[PDB]
């Protein structure tokens, strides 16, 4: 969707054309006297950038703004000025570095801007960058958007193309990321991906405890992830259509390999997951048999089923475009108020 | 002595020579010394038994109620004595101490029965 | 009477200097995890919080990983939810991090709160922000998490005194005297306090 | 995590390019002598310059210097001071430094070619309208009172010389040099407060205007300094 990717409006709409060196000196002396500064200066700077060294200067000035007396304002239109200024001049190393150390820079793109970024990633045909970026979106917890289908495509493709058997950080990242795209409750793909994510989270718990499940990952503390997977399977068997894939075999493998032979966060009366493994496996076999007694093709490759989504993806992209023009109109409406605001100070002087 | 902040407190003042303590419940500020000045002398207490075997203590009910209505905090020994008296609720730490003493005495009797 | 001016001068100058160059909140909240001693103070931490300071992170460090520090996003009082099975949270309204912090991991933020599902139409300062006892709840499992549904005799001496009083008055009043206890809202320890009431070095 | 790297860029076509600057001791004195003397002493100091840098400076600049003392704490001596003047030519060229410390005004005369000195450093580069600042003795101590721990004020790589056009208050009349006369032609001081209009009228008698109008005394240099420049660049290339 080259039309969905490109947009001449942003590049040909409301350019400032001020002196980059003058703006740099102004911002430098203002941050040396460490008084607060409006986002208007950074916005005009970014709109005026036309060079790689200038984007680097802007990166350092954005770091300074993060460490400036004001940090919360976090104007999305300025964030997207920066994002375009970086991605059109092709600094993916810089984009990825900022996006991974968001705490150092604090960039937070919305649905359409992020979908543009990830579509550029598709066009350049890279996987590791997109994978790290979707992990950072898992950190964001922003999935109730038209980019949900793009996130789903990405994860469904990369979890299959990974071919990496042992990695605890990466595996926890995958297990926690496979949930949020599926909360839209759309189809077999959705709730079975939620099932597989529950399975991965329970595996991560049983192999390295519940601490990392929540410490540096926003998750729920209920240890029964296998229990929740069993609940999901039983309610699905009770209830539509369930197009299935052989990742249930991966679930079987994990369960069997865990059944194979300090601070105490677990509650005393409630049993331990180590002691629950046996009945977990018994009920898992039971639900397996019930599902096969009840859909059970396990042939349709899930990454291929994301091509079915491309059509209604091509329908919801229109809604996304419309919301983006609404955002642009709101920005152009409320931003001019801030230009007269500086005129207020200048006329007062 | 104008004490900043602070608050009035009915507490025990000590009298009598060594090995003869005589406590006096009396209202005063939180910052006053032990034997420091006071406002009104409220009551007395002798931790020693008399010729009858009992020991002595006096309470000024109406005045103490007036002081509490005016607002003054209580020290743990004096409110413990009040709770033991009955004008005041009984003390939970007193209940725990009693129960611990009874447990220890039961254990001692058990050990004596074992030895015998 | 002889006046004195250098005393006023010293008072004013000390007040101005301290309110100008007081130590930063992040500076005095920083903790070294291997020794468990705050800089600028040289004080040790309590044994009950040693492990939590070693393991768990701070509120602003948790809020730095999402946009706008998560307005309306669920952070729950780990202590409240370990002390009681009922859900307790914070309707965080306003946030302000400290610019001097490197990771922007310190600041001040508050809004409305709730204790065992008893929400108040009241947005007040939080209590104990700097602790390493903060737990972030996602946006999923949100509604399920947030879902939520006489008298005592007087003392014996006091009741005897009132009996004697009303007998001297003359009325029988065979009813046993009582007081209201449903009115007395005995509040648990963990009910929060007013940050501004407590000072700062 | 890696530390941030601050970088500053200043792009101004008129202001950035400054072309040339010569040292005051390469040039010879009006006296007559064979230029062989000058050229050999020049190549000597230049093949020493290949080692030692002498970050160029001016009168009124703040210099920090480290030198190898024979018998001292660590056998080194570190001194910060204001440049009062640069005197002499050839290798015997020196510069004066001064600083008020603990109420005492100390001053040294550093020779800038002796191996005993280890490093020169410019904490600040500036210029006073007066070429000679010897009146800082009689000036107030607060003007000369400088910090020893002041780290270098970052200066641009290529800029014009910052000139602080200021004036200075002075100690009362009992001075040593009689700075009031027009022979020195100095303006940093404040006559209006240092003396009376009567003293101005009384000192204007020593005005000898014809000194600057005369032209057989002045010393032309253009071709000379050009030849010295070419010798410098030839020695640098070789
Ligand atoms: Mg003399």
């Amino acid at each position: 969707s080259s039309a969905y990717v490109d947009s001449h409006k942003w590049e040909a709409r409301e350019k400032e054309h001020y002196c980059l060196a003058d703006l740099a000196s102004l911002m430098d002396k203002t941050f040396e006297r460490k008084l607060p500064v409006s986002s208007l200066t950074i916005s005009r700077l970014i709109d005026n950038i036309s060079s790689r060294e200038e984007i680097d200067h802007a990166e350092y000035y954005l770091y300074k703004f993060r460490h400036s007396p004001n940090c919360w304002y976090l104007r999305n239109w300025t964030i997207h000025t920066w994002i375009r200024q970086c991605l059109k001049y092709d600094a993916q190393d810089k984009a990825l570095y900022t996006l991974v150390n968001k705490v150092q820079y604090g960039i937070f793109p919305d649905n359409f801007t992020f979908n543009l970024l990830m579509d550029s990633f598709i066009k350049k045909e890279n996987y590791k960058d997109a994978l790290s970026v979707v992990f950072e979106v898992m950190m964001q917890e922003a999935f109730e958007v038209p980019s949900t289908q793009l996130l789903s495509l990405y994860v469904l493709f990369h979890c299959l193309a990974k071919k990496t058997d042992f990695s605890w950080e990466e595996e926890r990242n995958f297990g926690a990321s496979l949930l949020l795209p599926g909360l839209k409750q759309k189809n077999s793909v959705g709730f079975s991906s939620q099932l597989y994510g529950y399975a991965l989270l329970g595996k991560v718990e049983l192999q390295q405890g519940l601490r990392a499940v929540y410490h540096n990952m926003p998750l729920i503390w209920k240890p029964g992830y296998l229990d929740r997977a069993l609940q999901v399977m039983e309610k699905v068997a009770a209830s539509p259509e369930d197009i299935k894939l052989c990742r249930e075999a991966l679930d079987v493998l994990g369960a069997v390999l865990k059944a194979l032979t300090k601070l105490v966060e677990q509650l005393d009366i409630e049993e331990t997951e180590q002691s629950k493994l046996p009945q977990y496996l018994e009920r898992f076999k039971a639900l397996h048999s019930k599902l096969q007694a009840l859909k059970i093709e396990s042939e349709g490759l899930l990454s291929l089923t994301t091509q079915l989504v491309k059509e209604k993806l091509s329908t919801c992209e229109a809604e996304d475009i419309a919301t983006y023009e609404q955002n642009l109109q709101q920005w152009h409406l409320d931003l001019v108020q801030l230009i007269q605001r500086e005129q207020q100070q200048r006329e007062q002087a | 002595k104008a004490y900043r902040g602070g608050h009035l407190t009915i507490r025990l003042a000590l009298g009598g020579c060594t090995n003869r303590p005589f406590y006096r419940i009396v209202a005063a500020h939180n910052k006053c010394p032990r034997d420091g000045r006071f406002v009104e002398q409220l009551g007395s207490y002798d931790p020693l038994p008399n010729s009858h075997g009992e020991k002595l203590v006096a309470l000024n009910l109406d005045r103490i109620r007036h002081w509490i209505g005016c607002g003054a905090h209580l020290s743990k020994p004096m409110e413990k004595l009040l709770g033991l008296a009955g004008f005041f609720p009984l003390h939970p730490m007193m209940i725990t101490n009693a129960e611990r003493l009874r447990r220890k005495r039961a254990r001692e009797v058990l050990l004596a029965s074992q030895k015998t | 009477v002889r006046p004195r001016l250098i005393a006023e001068l010293a008072r004013r100058v000390r007040a101005l200097r301290e309110q100008l160059n007081r130590p930063r909140d992040s500076q005095l909240y920083a903790v070294d995890y291997e020794t468990l001693t705050r800089p600028f103070s040289g004080r040790r931490l309590p044994v009950r919080a040693w492990a939590d300071v070693r393991r768990e992170s701070r509120l602003l460090q948790l809020l730095g990983r999402l946009p706008l520090f998560g307005l309306g996003r669920l952070v729950t009082r780990k202590s409240w939810l370990w002390q009681h099975d009922e859900p307790c949270y914070w309707r965080l309204t306003r946030v302000r991090p400290d610019y001097t912090a490197q990771n922007l991991d310190h600041g001040k933020a508050w809004g409305i709160l709730t204790f065992k599902g008893k929400t108040e139409s009241e947005a007040r300062e939080i209590e104990h922000v700097m602790y390493h006892d903060w737990r972030l709840v996602p946006k999923h499992e949100e509604e399920a998490f947030t879902a939520f549904t006489a008298s005592v005799p007087y003392p014996p001496l006091l009741r005897a005194m009132i009996i004697a009083e009303r007998q001297k008055n003359g009325d029988t009043s065979t009813e046993e005297p009582m007081l209201n206890v449903q009115r007395i809202r005995m509040e648990p320890w963990d009910y929060p306090a007013k940050q501004e009431d407590k000072g700062r070095a | 995590q890696p530390p941030p790297k601050p970088v500053i860029v200043d792009k101004h076509r008129p202001v950035e390019p400054e072309r040339r600057f010569l040292s005051p001791e390469f040039i010879p004195r009006r006296g007559r002598t064979d230029p062989l003397k000058f050229q050999i002493e020049r190549k000597d100091m230049l093949e020493r310059r290949k080692v030692l840098h002498i970050p160029e400076f001016y009168v009124g600049s703040i210099l920090r210097v480290t030198t190898a003392d024979p018998y001292a704490s660590g056998k080194i001596s570190q001194f910060l001071g204001i440049c009062i003047q640069r005197s002499g030519r050839g290798l015997g060229a020196t510069f004066i430094l001064r600083n008020v410390i603990e109420g005492q005004g100390v001053e040294i005369c550093f020779e800038l070619y002796n191996p005993r000195v280890q490093e020169i450093q410019v904490v600040k580069l500036e210029k006073r309208l007066d070429d000679s600042l010897l009146y800082l003795r009689d000036a107030l101590p607060e003007y000369s009172t400088f910090d020893v721990n002041m780290k270098p004020v970052v200066q641009e790589p290529n800029q014009k010389v910052p000139v602080n056009e200021l004036k200075v208050k002075m100690k009362p009349k009992p001075w040593s040099k009689r700075w009031e006369r027009p022979n020195f032609n100095i303006k940093g001081i404040r006559f209006d407060l240092c003396l009376t209009e009567q003293q101005m009228k009384e000192a204007q008698k020593w005005n000898q205007p014809w000194l600057e109008f005369d032209m057989m005394r002045e010393y032309d240099t253009s071709k000379i300094e050009a030849a010295i420049w070419k010798e410098i660049e030839a020695s640098k290339r070789s």
